[PDB]
């Protein structure tokens, strides 16, 4: 059971940083990808973006890259940082797995190809308001 | 024009791929062994060739 | 969002918005209300385990049909959100998830 | 060979208009070879 | 004769100009229209 525990402050204000992990247990943490999924109260899922082995953060172009994702290994968690924390920000963010997929069309030798990342374990989410309300 | 038209290139439907030339490996170094023969042949009796 | 209306039984068909320009890789998923998702299809073939026959997926024939995800026998399960999430080549990288469309069966005793 | 080619290419259509100024653009969407060139063109009128 | 007919229209005048928008009305009175549309001349 790879179950994604996730932990929140729940109480934010608008223009500072939130804090949400991802607790990895019952599986290994080297053998696959994991990246962080959110949604919006009447919006379709949302994604921050995803880390890989590499720890190269590919962050969102949609998200202006204002927000901070990375990992630690020792007490196993997937890390998730808000700064500045925009108004908008009242959803509930999830975490996901990421397989990295191989997807070829043509040959190898000319990067005829492309990765698609698929994902197949996901969270169970938290939902955070930003606003004056504590 | 009137009266003149030229054919242009409509959007290629699909990847966006390009062309290739596959050439079966063994084929092509035996006959470079019988063509590199005959150039060492033609060329003192055995040399160094590089292609 | 498409609310789609889908008597019990038979068979329904559900096709995605975006077009497949190029050859794509559809990903299908099912966002049941308030608790956590799931993947049906993908590869537009392959089919993860623990998934109910009653979804066949969409074989490509590099063009004509589009992302079509396929209901063979609805039932009281099924009343969540389908996903198209599409990798078209010509689109370059798939970062976006795609809209939401919801199915609410109709004639469900 | 040399004038068969240009007899068999003296009465098609000539492309004088062709030289114009291209607005042109890529299509490779993400990471030349394939350049959609925008451009003016005589019509019949 | 078509070969004939295609010679000797070779060396008159071509009119490739004549295609142009004709604002053309109705002659004063079908069958016969009185068009005026536009020519380049010598310059
Ligand atoms: C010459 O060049 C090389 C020499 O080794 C080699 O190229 C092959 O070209 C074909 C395309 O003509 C490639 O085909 C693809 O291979 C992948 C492998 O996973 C398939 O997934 C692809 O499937 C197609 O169809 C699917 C269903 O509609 C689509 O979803 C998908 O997008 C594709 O359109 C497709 O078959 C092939 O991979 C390469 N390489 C090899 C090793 O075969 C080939 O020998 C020659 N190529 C020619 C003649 O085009
Ligand atoms: C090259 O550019 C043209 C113009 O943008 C593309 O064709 C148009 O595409 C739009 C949609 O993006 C359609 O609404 C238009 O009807 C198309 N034609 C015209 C006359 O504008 C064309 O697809 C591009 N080609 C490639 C391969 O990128
Ligand atoms: C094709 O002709 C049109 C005629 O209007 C050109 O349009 C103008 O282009 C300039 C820039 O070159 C703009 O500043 C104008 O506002 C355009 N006018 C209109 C009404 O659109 C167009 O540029 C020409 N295209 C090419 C490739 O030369
Ligand atoms: C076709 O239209 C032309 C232009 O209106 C006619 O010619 C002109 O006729 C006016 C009188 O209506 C004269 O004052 C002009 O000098 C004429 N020529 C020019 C250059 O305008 C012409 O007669 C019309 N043809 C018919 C048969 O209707
Ligand atoms: C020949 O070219 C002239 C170029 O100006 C055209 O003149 C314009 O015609 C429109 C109607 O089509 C008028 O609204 C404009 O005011 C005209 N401009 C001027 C400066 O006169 C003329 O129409 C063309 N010939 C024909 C018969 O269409
Ligand atoms: C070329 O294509 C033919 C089939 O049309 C195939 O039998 C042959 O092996 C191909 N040759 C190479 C070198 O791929
Ligand atoms: C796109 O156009 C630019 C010039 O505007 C050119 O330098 C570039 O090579 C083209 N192709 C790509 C892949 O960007
Ligand atoms: C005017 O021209 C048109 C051209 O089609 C013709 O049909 C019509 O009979 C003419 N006269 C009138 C009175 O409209």
């Amino acid at each position: 059971q790879v179950q994604l525990q996730e932990s929140g402050p729940g109480l934010v204000k608008p223009s500072e940083t939130l804090s949400v992990t991802c607790s990895v247990s019952g599986d290994s943490m080297n053998n696959y990808y994991w990246t962080w999924i959110r949604q919006s109260p009447g919006k379709g899922l949302e994604w921050i973006g995803y880390i890989s082995d590499r720890e190269s953060a590919t962050y969102n172009p949609s998200l202006n890259s204002r927000v901070v994702i990375s990992r630690d290994t020792s007490k196993n968690q997937l890390s998730l940082k808000l700064n500045s924390v925009t108004p908008a920000d009242t959803a509930v963010y999830y975490c996901a797995t990421a397989r990295r997929g191989q997807r070829i069309y043509g040959v190898v030798s000319f990067g005829e190809f492309f990765y698609y990342y698929s994902m197949d374990v996901w969270g169970k989410g938290t939902t955070v308001t930003v606003s004056s309300a504590s | 024009g009137p009266g003149q038209a030229f054919y242009a290139t409509g959007d290629i439907i699909g990847d966006i791929r390009q062309a290739h030339c596959n050439v079966s490996k063994a084929t092509w170094n035996e006959t470079l062994g019988k063509v590199v023969k005959q150039l060492r042949k033609h060329f003192g009796n055995n040399t160094i060739i590089r292609f | 969002v498409r609310p789609l209306s889908v008597a019990l039984g038979e068979t329904a068909r559900i096709s995605c918005g975006r077009q497949a320009l190029g050859s794509r890789a559809v990903q299908w998923y099912q966002h049941r209300p308030g608790q956590a998702p799931i993947l049906l299809i993908y590869n537009n073939q392959d089919r993860p385990s623990g998934i109910p026959e009653r979804f066949s997926g969409t074989p490509d024939i590099n063009f004509g049909t589009r992302a079509t995800l396929t209901i063979s026998g609805v039932e009281a399960g099924d009343e969540a959100d389908y996903y198209c999430h599409m990798w078209d080549s010509r689109s370059g990288f798939s970062w976006s998830f795609g809209g939401a469309t919801r199915l609410t069966v109709l004639g469900q005793p | 060979i040399i004038s068969l080619w240009d007899q068999s290419l003296k009465p098609c259509v000539k492309l004088t208009p062709l030289c114009v100024t291209l607005q042109c653009t890529n299509v490779t969407n993400n990471i030349g070879e394939l350049k959609n060139c925008s451009f003016n063109m005589t019509t019949e009128l």
